[PDB]
Order: C-alpha cells, then structure tokens, then sequence
C-alpha cells in the first residue's frame, strides 16, 4: 500500500494541500442555497453547456435521501464519490437505526469523510 | 407458522399476508405486517426464521432504495427479484445461511404485473399465482381450480376470500387477520384487512 | 467406603468405616458395614448399600439353615462359594464387593468376592473407594503370624488411612476380631474425629412459626 | 495374564502368572490361575476372572460325575471337550480362554487349547494378554522331546519375558507338573526369576 | 422469570419478578431484572442473566453516546433497533435474551420487544419469561386503554403475582415501574407471597 | 476426547454489615475422590478495601486472580487511584463475559466496603451476571449455607422477632456454624475454615479447624 | 496432544529438613505394554529446582528442552539473577493453562522440588493448569497409594532427615511396584539441597513374595 | 432427573419422648404447579407415619401397596406394627423392584407401640434403611434440608420446641427449592395426642 | 393439541372440552366429543395419543358399567377415579404404556361434587379446578384469579367464557368449538356448545 | 510392517520387511522400507505409507542442506532430531514411526527411536505392527558387542519370526549395514530365510 503523508503542516502553520483543494472549489461553478419559511431552495450556475451536450447528465443538484438533497462546487469527479458515499450512509443509517437521517448527521458524515482525507496516508 | 399468497391478473397483482407474530405457543401480535415496500410499485413479502426475515428483507429494501437514489429511477420487478435471489444464493454455502421464504410482487411500465416465488434455497420462479407456508398445501388447489389469467380484481379478492376461509376451517393454526394490498399502474393501494 | 481384612496367628480381623454417601452428600455417619453371617464368620460390604445388605442377609440366612441341617459349625469356604454363584448369576448388577473372614476347623480364612462373581484367597486385602490407602499400609507393614494386638493396630491404621485420604470414606473405624475361642465385634473401635461442639444456639420461642391450621387428635 | 502348557513324554507342564488387574490397578498380585479339573487334569485360567472361575467349577463338577459313572479317571480329551462345550455354548456371554492339560493312561500327557470354543491339540500352548509378546520367543526356543526340567525352564522363561513386557502380567510364576506318579506344584519368586535384557 | 409491560391512557407500566434459578436451586430471590438506561428509558431482562445485563448495559452506553453527540437524547424506536442489531451480529451462537424496551419520546409512549434471534416488535402489550402465559391470562382479561394509574398497578401486581404462583422459575417480589411524559417512576417493590395471601383473603 | 475442566470443590461465603464485610471459605482442594491439598484458602486480597473468593476449577481461579491483579495495577497507573469495590465488581463482570463461549468454571464473590464506608457484597456466576446483596454463598455447598442465612440474617419465615441489626460478632458465629454444618454433609468441604474480615482498619484473617475426612 | 502415546506413571515428592527428594520409575509405557524400561522421567532445571513428570513422554521432552533453553538464556546474562523454584512452578502453570485453553494440551502432570533461601519447595502442576503446594506430592496412582503413606508419616513426624525421607520414598516405590500395573522396578531418586541437584542411578525396591504361599 | 419431575420434600425429627414429621404440599409437573393440597405423609397406624418424596405416582403407589401389606400384617399378627418392622417391610417392598424401582425415598417417623420409644428412619429408592438418633431428610432439596437440620437440631426437645425447629428447618429449605412448597404440613407425635398443623409458607 | 377444563362448585361440576379432531395440519372434525359417560353422574374427559385415548377411556367406561350390572349400584366418583388410576399405573412400567391425560368429574350423593386430575404417569389429585393441554398454561392463571369455592353456575359458565376467549386470542392453535356439560344432583346435562 | 535397527562397534544394521497391505489385501509384496537421509544415514519406515514417505523426503532435504552449510556429513543425532521434530509438530496429523540409524565420525554407529515424537537412543530398536510378537525374542537373544554378522543374524531372525506371526508383515527381508567404509545393501529371499517352529 502507498504510505506517504500527502497533507502536512507548513512552517507558518498552513495545510497547503487543503488550501489548494479550496482553490479548486473557487474555480468551481457558482452554487447558492437559501432557507425559507416553508421551503428550502438550491441554485447552481456557471453551466456553460455547449448546447451540443445533453445537460441531463451534468446536473449539479443531487438527492441523497428522500428528505435530503445537495449541491456542490469544484472538482465534479470528486463530488460523485462523496455523493455516493453519503447515499450509502443514508441507507446504512436506515439499517442500523429505524429513523431517517437528520440533515446535520449527513453533513457531519460528509465533513468527517473530508477531514479523514486530510490526515490519512496516501491520499 | 406463517402464510403468504399472491395472485397476478392481466393488469394488477393482488397479495395477502397473515398478521400473526407468534412465539412458542402465544400470539404476541394481532396486527404484524409482513409486507415490505421496495419501490412505488414493488412489494416484498417475507416468511421464515424469526430474526433472519426482517434483517434480510430490510437489507434488500435499503439496496433497492439506494439504486433509486443513485440513478433517479427505480428497479424493475424482474431486476429487483434477481437481486434478492443473488444475495440469498451467495449466503447458501456459507457459515450463516438465511432461511427465508419470500414472494415479490410488482408492476412494470413495460412488462406489466409480475409475481415471483422464491425458496430459502434461493430458487426463483415466475408464477401467475403462488402461496407460502403450510396453508399453501390447502389453498393451491383452490387457486388451481378457479384461476383464469383474465381474472378481474373483484373476482380476485373473492378468490382470496375462498382461500382464507379454508385456512379458518381446515388449518390447525389460528390466523384470524390478513393484510391485503393491490399493485397496479397507480402503485400500491392498502385494501380493507380481512378479519374473521 | 474403606474395608479391610487381616489374617493373624490366632485368627482374622475385619475393618470398616461408617460413612454412607448419597450423591456426593453424606447420608449416614454411623452405619454398620460389618455383617453377621455366622457366629464366627463376618462379611464387610462395599458397593451398592442395598445390594451389600440384602446379599449379606441372604447368605447369613442360608448359612443358619445350613448349620441347622448340618448340626455343625459352618465353613467360611462354604459362604464364599454361595456368594460367588449368586453374584455370578446377576452378571455384576448386584453391586457388592465383599471381604469375608472366619475361623474353621480348617483355621482362619480371608476371602474377597467381587460383584461379578470372582473370588480370591489371601492373607490381607482391602476393597472399596479407599482400598488404595488401606492396601498401601498392609503392603508396607504386614508380617505373617502377627500378634493379635499388632494386627488390631495395623488394621485400624489401614482403615484410618482410607478415612482421611478418601472423600467417600469417613466416620469411625469398626473392627471385628475372629478367634477360635470367640468373635468380638468392636463398634467405634477408634474415632479419629469428634466434633459435637456448636457455638450458636438456634432455638425458637414458641409462636415464631406462623400457623394457619391446627388439629389435635387425643389418644 | 500369561498362561502356558507344555507337553513331554512322562506328562505335562502347566504355567501361570500371579496377577489380576482392574484396568491400571492390580487387585491381586498373588493369584493361582492353575485349577484342577480332576486328580490328573489341570486347566489354566485367562479372560474374565468371574467367567473363568465359573467355567472351571462346572468343568470340575461334570468331570467328577463323569469319572464316577465310568469308575475310571477321565480322559484328558473328555476334560477338554466339556470346557470347549461350555465356552462354545456361551461364546458371546462368557469371556474366557482355558488351556486344559493333564495325564491319562490311554494317551499320556496332552495339551488342549479351547480359545473361542474350538478344540486343538498342540505340542505346547500359550494364552492370555501376555502371549502376544512371546510368540517369537516360543517359535525359536522350542525343541521336540524336552525333558521335564527342560519343559519347566521353557514355560518359566517364556512367562518371565511376557511378565516384564506386559502390564497386565506380573507377580510370581506358578508351575505344576503332571505325571503318572502325581502332581508337583511349585512357585518361582521374583528373586528366583530368570534374567534377560531389561533396558 | 416473568416479565410484563403494557400501555394505556396514562403511559406504559412495567412489572417483573425477582427470582434467579440454576437448574432447580434458587441462586437469588432479590434479583433486579429492570435496567434503568435513562430517566425515560427502561429495559427488562429474561433468558440468560449475563446475556441480558451485558448487552442492555452496552445499549445503555450507546444511548449515552447518542445523547452526548447530538445533545437531544434517543428515540425508543432507535434504542430498541440498536439492541436488535447487536444480537443479529451474534447469530447461531446460543445467546439467550428476551427483553422489552420502554420509553417516552416525540412519537409518545413507546413499547418494544427485542429478541436474542433479532426479533423486534412494537405493541400495546408484551410478556416474556417462563411464566408469560399466566401473565397474559390475567392481563388480557381486565385490560382496557381506559385505565386509571391505581387500576393499572393492580393489573401489573396481579399478573406477576399469579404467574409466580403457578411457575417454578418465577417468584420473589414484584418490581413495578410507571412511565410518564416527564419520565419513569418506580411504583413499588412488593413481596409476591404476601400479595397472594391478600388475594386469597 | 479431552476435557478442559476439572471439579476441585470449595465453597465461598460473604456477608455485609454496617462497617464490615466478611469473606470465608474452606481450605480443601480436591479432584475426584482424592484431596490435592488441605492448605488451599480461596480468599484473596486485592486492595485494603476489597477481597475476592474463587471456587470451582482451580486452573481458572489461578489465572483469573492473576488477571485481576494485573488489571488493578493497569487501573491505578492510568487513574492515579485504587480501584473501588464497585469498580472491581463491574470489571469482573466484563472479564467473565469476554469468555461467554468458553467460560471460566468459576464462582466469584466479592466482599468489601463502598465509598460511604458501608459493607458491600457482590455475587457472580461463571459468565458474569452480578448484583449487590447483604449475603451470598457460592460453590459446592452453597445450597447448604444459604437457607440458614435467609432465616437468621434476613429474618425470613418469622413472626414476632424484633429485627436486630447485624453485628460482626453474630456474623462471625454464623459464618462458622454454617461451614461446620456443611463439612458434616458435603464431602468437598472440610480441613480448615479461613475467614477474611474487611474493615476500615484493613484485612484480618482468622482460621478455625474443620473435619479432615 | 489429543491422544498420548508413550506415558510415564506416578511421580513422588516429599520435603525433608534442608531439601526435597523426588522419585520416578524409569518406565515409558505404550498403553499396557512396557516399551522402554530405562528412560529418565526426571530433569535438573538448575541448581535450585528439579522436575519429575508424568504423562506423555514426548511432551515431557519438549518441556525439557524449553526449560533447558530458559536456564541457558538466563546463565548467559550473568546478572546475579536466577529462576527460583517458585518461578519455574509459576511459569509451568501458565504454560499448561495456555495450552489447555487452546484445546491442545501438554499431556503432563508435574512435581517440582526445590531449595532456595533456606526453605524447601514442592509444587504440583496439572495438564489443565491446576497448581498448588504441599509437604508431600504424588501423581497418578501415587495419589491413591503412595500419598496416604506419606501423609500418615508426616502427621506423626512433620520434620524428616534426608535418610528418613529416602527410606520413606523407597517404601512408597515398593507399594507402587506391587499395585500399579503401569510401573516398573527400575527408578531414580533426585535430591535438592544447599549443594544442588543430585540424580542417582538405576535403583530397585526390595520385593517380598512370601504371600504367594499363603493360599492353602 | 426422574426425581426432579414432581419434586417434594419430606423431613423427620426426634425429641424427648416424641417425633415430628413434615412435608411440602405441592403437586406440580416440571414447569407448573397443579395442586396446593397434595398428600405425602400417610398414617400407617396410630402413632406411626410414613412420608414419601419423589415421583407422585410412586409416592401414591408405594403408600397404597404398603397399606395392603400392613393391614394383612395387622390381621395375621394379633398386634400393631413396630417401627423397625415397618422399615423392613418398606425395604423389602422397594428392593423387590431392584431393577425397575419406584422413584420415591420414604421416611418413617413414629413412636413404638407399648414401649413408647421414638423412632425415625429414611430409605433408598431401592430400599436401603438408615436409622439415626437425630433427623432424616428426603427430596429434591436434600442439601438445603441437611444444612438446616445440622444447625437447628438439639438432643432433648419438648413437643413445643420440636415443632418450631422442624418447621423452620422445612420453611427455609423449601424457599430455596423451585420444585417444593405451596405450604408445609407438620405432624407432631406424642403418646397422649397427635398434633397436625399447616404453616404459613410461601406460595410462590 | 387438545384442551380440557373442569370447574367444581359447591353443589355442581362444570366441564368443557374442545371439539377438534386433528391430524398433522388438518382439522378432520368440527364436532368431536372427548367426553365419556361412565355412570349417570360420572364423566371422563381424555386427551393424549391418537389411538390410545379412546381404547383406554372405553375400557374403563365398560368396567364401570360392568360394576353397575354386577352390584345394582354405580361406583362413587372417588372409587371410579382410583380405578382409572390403578389401570394406568400398572401399564406404566410395561412394554406398552398409555400416554393419556384425563379429567374425571362426578357427583356423589354423600361427598358431593368432585373433580379429579390425572397425569399420563398416573398421578391422581383432587382439585377445585383443573385444565389439561397447552391451553392450561394460559387459563390456569385466570382460574386462579376469579375462582371462589362458592361460585354459582351462572358465574361458572361466565368464568369458562373468559378462559375460552383467551384461547381464541393468545393460543396459536384453532379451537373454535367446545363441549360444555354440568354434573349435579340430577345428573349430566348437555349445555349450549360455545362457538366462536 | 516389521523394522529393526541394531548397533555395533564399526557401525549399524538396519532391517525391514517387504510388504505393504491395505486391510487384508497386500498391494506390494516387494517394498524397500529402508530410506537414506544421507550418505551414511538411513531410516526405517513404519505407519502410514504416505506420511512415512513424506517425512523421509523432507528429512533428506533438510539434512542435505544442513550438510552443505556445515560442509561436513551430518551427525546422526542431528538427523534424528529433524525426524523427531517433524513427527512431533504434527503428531495428530501424521501417523508414522521412523527409526533413524547411521554413522558419523564424532560418535560412531548410533540408533534412534522417534516413535510418537520422542527421542531415545538404544543398543537396538524394533518398530511396526510386527514388533509386538518379538519383544520376548529380542530380550532373550540380545548380547552386548555382537559382530556385524552376529547383528545381521539377530535382525534377520527377529524379523523372520515377526513376519510369520504377523499378517501385516511378509515378503523378503531388506538389510543394510552402515560402516565408515560404506553402505552394504542386501536382500534375503524366502528360500534363504531362517527356519524355526512353524506348526
Ligand atoms: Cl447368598
Ligand atoms: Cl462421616
Ligand atoms: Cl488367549
Ligand atoms: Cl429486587
Ligand atoms: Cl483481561
Ligand atoms: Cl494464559
Ligand atoms: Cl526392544
Ligand atoms: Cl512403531
Ligand atoms: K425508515
Ligand atoms: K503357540
Ligand atoms: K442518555
């Protein structure tokens, strides 16, 4: 197995690999979410589809569970993994516990997954 | 010992299951549901070992739901039934096998109404009508007698009535209440529970 | 159960303990394992208690009958054979391992007989759960033509050995001495353990026990 | 148990060991396994102690009566047959091999094996648990026409070796010699016992 | 053992016996068969004592971890489900536990039955143990959702006491609990034999 | 085949008072119908506040006591304090259950003092089910010791007895009497009786001879 | 070991004033058959402790090399520390229980004699992990035959001289040869003292067979 | 166990010119109890009683078949039976079924007719007699009864104190047995009178 | 598995038995009687092995009838019950034992109402109330709860009602019909069969 | 199977029989059970044929390597230890007794028994099913300091007697003699075989 520390601390106290990943999201498509009183609404942009491309495939709004959905920005290839890992966790939370997933729990899982990838070897 | 039954029509699938949750010699529940919602048009009815049934049924249920989330569309009744068959057959020659007898009922937008029978050994067979449990030995002949592939929903419930009445008269076990549901074009509809 | 037989110059001596165990719990702390057969013949019983008792009493009864018809002092060799054939008939189902010793016109004789019907004649032997301990002592300190007093002491020592070393053996040691002149049965010849003493008095003032119903029939 | 019977011109030699054992414990290190069926007939005991003693007693009884009816000392063949018959009638019920050897006027000193309820006459026979270890010895150490004393050495030797090898055999060696003149009974104590390779 | 739980208008009540047996001998007569997970969570014990204690206490640990992480406490449904999965991990291994999970949550009063097999059910009434048949008998006859706390306590006592009378492996004292919107309250710990004499008159 | 277990006998008893705890046992170690040794006390010091009594398979008893001894050190290096009577009882439960599918053939009874100074007794089964109680007996003669204690200490089956609180003097005599009665009937009980008394001062041991047959 | 092949019978032990004495016959039995009548069942661990073993001989020889290496390893360090008789007993208890718990036991019953710090040591180790200390020890059939003799002498006289312990042991080997079918009349005597371990050559107990004539 | 099927507890004690005999009142099959007022102590005459513990059928059978032989004895002989003679009669009755025995262990307790002398004994399921000067116990809680009797019994007890001792011995031993209880019946036997008492035992 | 029950009052005995004749998994009969008339006031209710029950019950029935013919008067409930006990106990240690669980109810002109319980092992016990079968485990507690020795016939049938309703609700086997009869001063009276 | 190894001054003698049997049928009446571990080390095979051959091959392999690493012919003790170790590591899994005998410079001709995974050195050893019947013979027929030819007679005799007694032993006798000079391998045919008492 590949055992090399990818993300390490810098002399000034910075995690460059994490900061470069934050440069990748800043290059990503514009995504906005806003909570209302009765409903919640997401909105994604910077689509720039060549009109020669089927836009049904490149949709940046994904449903994780019956009551949970998400929008992303940055490396669209990376998103697919996180989305599908969250979708598996949605059904695992439904298997281990009778209750459906709370919005905070899914967010906590996605956050813990992203955190693990900053402190693990080889990735 | 539990009971399952399915009757497929020209454009619908009628399914029924007993509502008894039994332990040794006592009836713990009068209103236990043995049906599992997989999709908007798929139902899985499970019977067998006490702890093995629910764990297995929910595992498949959550994976069919996982497919819906990952793709935006639901599995076909055939693809769903073949998925449940694969999972059971792979556990057959293992240290812990699942002793579950199940019945999958569904409606496809292309193929139409479907009813699948499956062993605890994981042998899959499509049938116009099927029944699980010891009550099947008393009811499959009645089904053989009055079944036509062009049976109406009105007659199907009446045919189910004839089968459930036989379980009250001849079958040694007490099964007073049954869950009855119909799957078609519009989906799953909860129908009046048959009590005796 | 530890039982032993010893042959000495003037006669024989038989020993037994007094412990009867039911399951792994002690039922009788004072039972008689030395059995009357003839005035000058006694038998020590180990095995199933009921079997040893009844087999012994059967032999004793037959021996009395024999003596009555014969009109002569019974032979120990006769007793041994009676026992064997009866025991052999039952294929070891009568759990009686016995040490039979007596005095004859033919002298003092010691036999051991097994529940399956085998018998053997010898100067000294020990049977039962504690036989190992008793045989050890006899093997160690037995000389032929021992004086009665030395024989008395050795037998006691042999049986005592079984009492302490064995869990199914306990109580007092009983000895029976058989000489041409007489047979002296000494119950409680030696008692290694005496605990009469209790520290607490568990007495109850009348009325402590709650009674629902009382009925008295006068006589 | 190791038992042996050897045949010579004047009569026979019957040998035994002194031990009976219950599993790994010995219950009698001094047991005479040589029982007389008649004045001139002896048998060697092996197998279940109870069964062997029971057969020995009946054989002696029937032969005693047989002798009186004929008013002649029983033939050894006759003796051997009664033992064979009792052993065979109850092969499943009785576990014993008895070697019957003795002397009669008609045929002299004779040796019979009754193991399993069969009848065979041999120049010499061995029986018991101990016999297994001496099969080789006896085959190499046997010569025709050995004198009474040569026969005694032979049976004593064989049994000694068996006793040392076998856990179920031990004690002293009991020996009887049957001749027209009478019965000679002798015992060999451990100190008297022959010595061979021990280690 | 004998264990019962039922719910009515005023909540859920739980009653158990206090007897422990090894073969035909009585190991204990003071045995506590109720585990107080939380102020509003309750668990009963039947089957193998060690199996009940360890696992239900392990559930209790996980209920505690749940409360710390989200700071909201745990639903009865979720709690019972957790316990079910633990037994599901240890299948075919001869673990023996029959238990019920009592609580009050957002859904309301909650009663569940959980099994060593992994069986999980929700219901108005449950009884687990060697004497559950007897408990069911008195419970079923004389039960209505329209009960007063005093009447419910009568039924709990009554059920257990009669069960202990008939059953060899049930006896000792009746431990009763009441589950209220706020939390559980321990009603009583009354000797069964004394109750039975009282009923005899 | 091969059996991993042997029955070695031995009975252990514990009683709790207001400021004392008593752990008592016979000194007999046996196997089958033979006695291994007459000098084998089942009581063992863990701390100045807690004493353990093990009975059953001696092979398990020796290994289990050594595990507890090591776990007591592991705790005090990590927590900077001695393990409490209740904490040892809670720990023993988990250690016994970790062998659910290959159990210690062992009957443990813990006797000591709680954090308030009051007497505490914990009774265990071979698998790890435990609770606190006033008095409990465990082992080959536990069925002989129990009913007398139920009557005297628990005041059971009695009508107008004024319910006198348990003293050390009375409990000591109770401990002696039941073991003298047990030695008369149980073949695995005898030789000598060792009594361990847990008080605020510490552990004190006392020996009274028994039947040696 | 599931089924033992070549086995050794009872091993004796009793501690006198200023040391301990151990006895074991030089027999290796294959079932009932006496296979090897000149094999040592006793070893010298170091200068303070000795060991006699019953049961499977192949398992004894395995434990003989493991203990043998442990003494070698300790002598190499030369730090002024050596294994005490109690330490060997403690190790052996842990070794036997560990093998027992893995359901693959060493088929052995051990007697460990030792002398250290002016005190005599005698320890018992079973194949299941049963361990204790006693003034006198006897394994197998010795526990039923020789042990009752030792206890009865030690009751009347707790302290023995080396000569008294030797003649008691020789008396016990006589009883063992008479009553054990799996025994032999060729044995060794090992002794620990202030001077160390001394194992004596092939010995034979004096036998009397005069009771062979007392059946008529 | 075959004895464990029905359960039961029978106990006898000795005192100053008097004897006491007690038994539990339970009749039950393994899991459940059927009857609260089951009889286990049977009178074999005035001042002589037998208590039977074990399998309920054999308890009833032996009692009936012993009465058969007792009445014939009391008619052929011109006398009432001596306690030693009854012991030997039960011993013979039980041993006749040596290889197919009645699953019951009887307890004889009574005073000798004419000679006043107290007598107590217990027997095997195959008829082995045990005579003591103190107490005899039989049943599923043998160990529990032994533990009480050894601690409670005294050499010379008056009828008032003997009843209290034999009761407390039965009460607490039964409370530790799962297959014995539902009340305890005590018979106190004197020359002048016989006192029969049912005790306030645990009904669980 | 069958069911028997008896309730004794101050001057009467109420008895009830199920009417199911079951084979493997089927109910062969809805109206099978498990009561046997021994005398004008004696009833014997038998349960157990299929062929053993009727043969044994009729054998005792014919012998009680034989006693009536040979003497001019009938056996007392006690003498009858002790006779059935003797016959079963003698066959216990034989090559062919009878596995029958029975309940004898009778009315004596001197002693009054009587109810006897008996094992297949042949242990006899007189009880104020008793029940046979697996249903006894569910009903004996209800009987313990509401029974008083001074119960009226009106309340006895109502108490029986409470017990039979429990068998419908909790008991796993289907026992819809029951034979109900009362024995008193006037004899045996056939009462309305309780159907569900 | 009957196997024998005898020790003399110059070296050793290893003996075997020729038969392998499957129950009551013989599958090879001509089988050499004498396998060489090394130039001067031989072993005698008994037990499971497959297991014995499997151990023999591994022992020869390890010793071959051992020899090369030391650049000296392996000690016989060393040879015996490897066989003992393989037998002991798998006592439950492998059913074989191998007798290892040979010659080395340090200690001369030596004989080792590895039955059951133990190590013992003997003046001579026997193994196999046939050994039971010759225990007596060998104890009486052994003398210290027998010459090579005396040793050959001894092993041949013993095995011959065992072969005739034993059903699992038969065929011809295979003999090897190991000395400082080399290995002498000879076979004794039935006609050459020694004669004793047969009937
Ligand atoms: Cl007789
Ligand atoms: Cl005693
Ligand atoms: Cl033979
Ligand atoms: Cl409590
Ligand atoms: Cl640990
Ligand atoms: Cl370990
Ligand atoms: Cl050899
Ligand atoms: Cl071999
Ligand atoms: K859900
Ligand atoms: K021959
Ligand atoms: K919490």
């Amino acid at each position: 197995s590949y055992d090399r520390a990818i993300t390490v601390f810098s002399p000034d106290g910075h995690l460059f690999q994490v900061e470069y990943a934050q440069e990748a999201v800043k290059k990503g498509s514009t995504a906005v979410g806003v909570r209302g009183k009765d409903i919640v609404v997401l909105g994604v942009e910077k689509k720039s589809v060549a009109k020669l491309q089927d836009e049904r495939t490149v949709r940046k709004i994904c449903a994780l569970d019956d009551n949970v959905c998400m929008a992303f920005a940055g490396l669209t290839a990376d998103a697919r993994i996180v989305i599908n890992r969250a979708r598996v966790e949605c059904q695992s939370h439904r298997l281990t516990v009778e209750d459906p997933v709370t919005v905070e729990y899914i967010t906590r899982y996605i956050a813990s997954l992203k955190q693990r990838y900053t402190q693990s070897n080889g990735r | 010992m539990e009971y399952l039954i399915g009757i497929q029509g020209p454009d619908y699938v009628l399914v029924a299951s007993d509502r008894v949750a039994a332990s040794n010699i006592v009836q713990m529940k009068d209103d236990h549901d043995k049906m599992f919602k997989m999709s908007e048009k798929i139902l899985l009815l499970c019977v067998g070992e006490a702890g093995d049934t629910v764990q297995f049924a929910e595992y498949i249920q959550k994976n069919v739901q996982l497919y819906k989330m990952r793709n935006g569309y639901e599995l076909s009744p055939t693809a769903a039934a073949n998925f449940t068959r694969r999972n059971l057959a792979d556990c057959l020659r293992s240290r812990t096998p699942y002793h579950v007898n199940l019945l999958l009922a569904g409606y496809d937008e292309h193929e139409g109404p479907a009813l699948y029978y499956m062993d605890y050994l994981a042998a899959l067979a499509k049938a116009p009508f099927a029944a699980h449990g010891y009550g099947a030995f008393l009811t499959l002949s009645i089904l053989d007698r009055y079944y036509t592939p062009t049976i109406s929903r009105e007659r199907a419930v009446e045919l189910l009535r004839k089968c459930l009445e036989e379980l009250q008269k001849r079958f040694i076990l007490n099964l007073p209440t049954f869950s009855v549901r119909v799957i078609d074009k519009d989906g799953i509809h909860n129908l009046e529970n048959i009590a005796f | 159960t530890t039982i032993a037989g010893l042959v000495f110059r003037d006669g024989v001596i038989l020993g037994a303990d007094t412990r009867a165990t039911n399951d792994s719990v002690v039922a009788d702390k004072s039972c008689e394992k030395i059995h009357f057969i003839a005035p000058k013949i006694y038998c020590c019983g180990a095995g199933v208690a009921a079997d040893t008792e009844m087999t012994t009493r059967m032999a004793a009864s037959k021996m009395e009958l024999h003596a009555l018809s014969t009109g002569r002092e019974p032979r120990v060799a006769t007793v041994t054979r009676i026992l064997r054939q009866t025991l052999f008939r039952y294929q070891g189902h009568v759990g009686a391992s016995l040490v039979v010793g007596g005095v004859d016109l033919n002298g003092p004789q010691l036999y051991e007989v097994h529940p399956h019907g085998s018998y053997s004649r010898l100067p000294f032997t020990a049977l039962g759960s504690g036989q190992g301990a008793a045989v050890a002592l006899l093997e160690d300190r037995f000389q032929p033509n021992m004086t009665l007093e030395a024989a008395q002491e050795l037998l006691v020592e042999a049986i005592t050995a079984g009492i302490l070393s064995d869990l199914g053996s306990g109580g007092n040691v009983d000895a029976c001495v058989i000489t041409a002149g007489g047979a002296k049965l000494q119950r409680a010849l030696s008692t290694p353990t005496e605990p009469v003493q209790r520290a607490g008095r568990y007495r109850f003032a009348p009325g402590t026990t709650p009674v629902l119903t009382r009925e008295v029939r006068p006589l | 148990t190791t038992i042996m019977a050897v045949e010579f011109d004047g009569g026979v030699v019957v040998g035994s060991d002194s031990r009976v054992s219950a599993g790994t414990a010995v219950v009698n290190r001094v047991f005479d396994k040589l029982s007389p069926l008649h004045q001139r007939i002896f048998c060697a005991l092996s197998g279940s102690a109870a069964d062997a003693q029971a057969i020995a007693d009946m054989a002696a009884y029937q032969l005693e009566l047989h002798g009186l009816e004929l008013e002649e000392p029983p033939l050894v063949l006759a003796a051997a047959n009664v033992v064979k018959n009792i052993s065979y009638k109850y092969r499943e019920d009785l576990l014993a091999h008895l070697i019957v050897a003795g002397w009669d006027q008609r045929e002299g000193g004779q040796v019979y094996g009754t193991m399993g309820g069969m009848l065979i006459r041999q120049p010499f026979t061995i029986g018991g648990s101990g016999s297994s270890y001496i099969y080789g010895y006896v085959d190499a150490a046997y010569k025709p026409g050995m004198t009474p004393e040569e026969c005694r050495r032979f049976t004593t030797n064989a049994i000694t070796l068996a006793m040392n090898r076998d856990g179920s055999s031990g004690g002293v060696i009991y020996l009887v010699t049957i001749t027209a003149a009478g019965v000679d009974h002798r015992v060999i104590l451990g100190d008297e016992l022959p010595k061979f390779y021990d280690e | 053992t004998t264990t019962l739980a039922f719910k009515f208008q005023h909540g859920v009540i739980v009653a158990v016996d206090s007897r422990a047996t090894a073969g035909s001998y009585i190991s204990s007569l003071r045995m506590n068969k109720v585990i107080e997970i939380n102020p509003y969570l309750l668990g009963t014990m039947s089957g193998c004592a060690a199996d009940c204690q360890y696992w239900e206490r392990l559930l209790a640990k996980e209920c505690r971890l749940y409360y710390l992480r989200n700071g909201e406490r745990i639903s009865v449904s979720a709690a019972s489900k957790l316990l079910s999965n633990m037994m599901l991990q240890y299948r075919g291994m001869g673990l023996s536990m029959g238990s019920m999970i009592c609580g009050w949550d957002k859904k309301g009063p909650g009663l569940y039955y959980v099994d060593d097999n992994g069986t999980r059910l929700s219901g108005q009434m449950f009884s687990t143990g060697s004497g559950n048949t007897y408990a069911y008998g008195v419970m079923d006859s004389g039960y209505r959702q329209d009960l007063s706390p005093e009447e419910a306590y009568d039924l709990g006592r009554r059920a257990i006491a009669y069960a202990t009378h008939r059953d060899n492996y049930s006896g000792g004292v009746v431990n009763m609990y009441h589950m209220k919107e706020d939390g559980w309250v321990k009603v009583e710990s009354s000797d069964v034999s004394d109750l039975l004499y009282k009923y005899g008159e | 085949r091969f059996s991993p277990y042997a029955f070695n006998g031995g009975t252990v008893l514990a009683i709790a008072g207001e400021d004392f705890s008593i752990v008592a046992s016979d000194t007999r170690l046996s196997e089958g119908f033979s006695i291994h040794t007459r000098d084998s006390p089942k009581c063992y010091k863990l701390t100045d506040k807690t004493v353990i009594g093990c009975s059953g398979f001696h092979g398990d008893c020796l290994t289990l006591t050594k595990i507890i001894e090591a776990r007591l050190k592991m705790y005090k290096h990590s927590n900077n304090k001695a393990m409490t009577t209740g904490a040892i009882a809670a720990m023993l439960s988990t250690i016994l259950y970790s062998r659910r599918f290959f159990p210690y053939y062992v009957y443990n009874i813990i006797g000591g003092l709680d954090e308030e100074g009051k007497g505490a007794v914990y009774s265990f089964d071979p698998v790890g089910s435990y609770q606190r109680d006033s008095f409990k007996a465990g082992g080959s003669a536990s069925a002989m010791l129990q009913p007398l204690l139920d009557n005297q200490v628990g005041f059971k089956n009695m009508q107008n007895v004024e319910h006198v609180p348990l003293t050390l003097d009375r409990a000591m005599r109770l401990v002696k009497d039941v073991f003298i009665s047990a030695a008369e009937r149980d073949v695995y009980t005898g030789d000598a009786l060792r009594i361990c008394i847990v008080t605020k001062e510490g552990i004190r041991e006392e020996t009274v001879p028994l039947r040696k047959d | 070991t599931q089924n033992p092949m070549v086995t050794g019978t009872s091993v004796l032990g009793v501690k006198f004033d200023g040391g301990v004495v151990i006895a074991a016959d030089m027999l290796g039995s294959y079932g009932s058959l006496a296979r090897f009548r000149n094999i040592s069942r006793i070893m010298r661990v170091n200068d303070s402790t000795m060991l006699g073993a019953s049961g499977d001989y192949a398992d004894f020889q395995y434990l003989k090399q493991v203990l043998g290496q442990m003494v070698i390893d300790e002598e190499l360090l030369g730090d002024g520390h050596s294994y005490s008789p109690r330490a060997i007993h403690s190790w052996l208890t842990r070794a036997m229980y560990s093998r027992r718990s893995k359901m693959n036991p060493l088929w052995n019953t051990m007697v460990i004699g030792g002398y250290a710090d002016g005190e005599s040591f005698l320890g018992y180790v079973d194949m299941l992990g049963v361990a204790y200390e006693a003034p006198s020890l006897a394994t197998g059939y010795g526990a039923y035959l020789a042990q009752p003799l030792l206890r009865e002498v030690l009751e009347k006289q707790p302290v023995l001289s080396q000569t008294e312990a030797r003649e008691l042991v020789e008396r016990c080997m006589r009883v063992l040869y008479y009553r054990d079918a799996r025994s032999y009349n060729r044995f060794q005597i090992a002794t620990v003292t202030e001077k160390g371990v001394e194992i004596e050559g092939p010995l034979s107990a004096q036998t009397n067979w005069d009771i062979a004539h007392m059946i008529s | 166990s075959i004895m464990s099927y029905n359960g039961g507890a029978v106990m006898a004690m000795k005192g100053k010119n008097c004897v006491a005999i007690a038994a539990d009142r339970r009749f039950g099959i393994q899991a459940q109890m059927v009857t609260t007022d089951f009889q286990k102590i049977f009178p074999m005459g005035d001042r002589l009683y037998i208590g039977l513990a074990g399998l309920a059928t054999d308890v009833q059978t032996v009692a009936q078949r012993l009465k058969f032989r007792l009445n014939l004895y009391e008619l052929k002989e011109g006398r009432q039976i001596k306690p030693y003679t009854l012991m030997s009669m039960v011993a013979n009755l039980l041993y006749e079924k040596r290889f197919g025995p009645y699953y019951t262990e009887p307890v004889i307790a009574g005073l000798d007719p004419k000679t006043f002398k107290p007598f107590i004994c217990s027997l095997d399921l195959i008829g082995c007699p045990m005579v003591t000067d103190d107490f005899v116990v039989s049943g599923t809680c043998s160990e529990q009864m032994y533990g009480m009797c050894e601690s409670l019994w005294e050499p010379n007890m008056d009828p008032e104190h003997l009843f209290e001792t034999i009761s407390q011995a039965m009460l607490n031993a039964v409370d530790r047995d799962a297959v014995s209880g539902m009340g305890v019946i005590v018979h106190v036997i004197e020359k002048d009178k016989i006192t029969t008492r049912t005790l306030k035992a645990r009904m669980d």
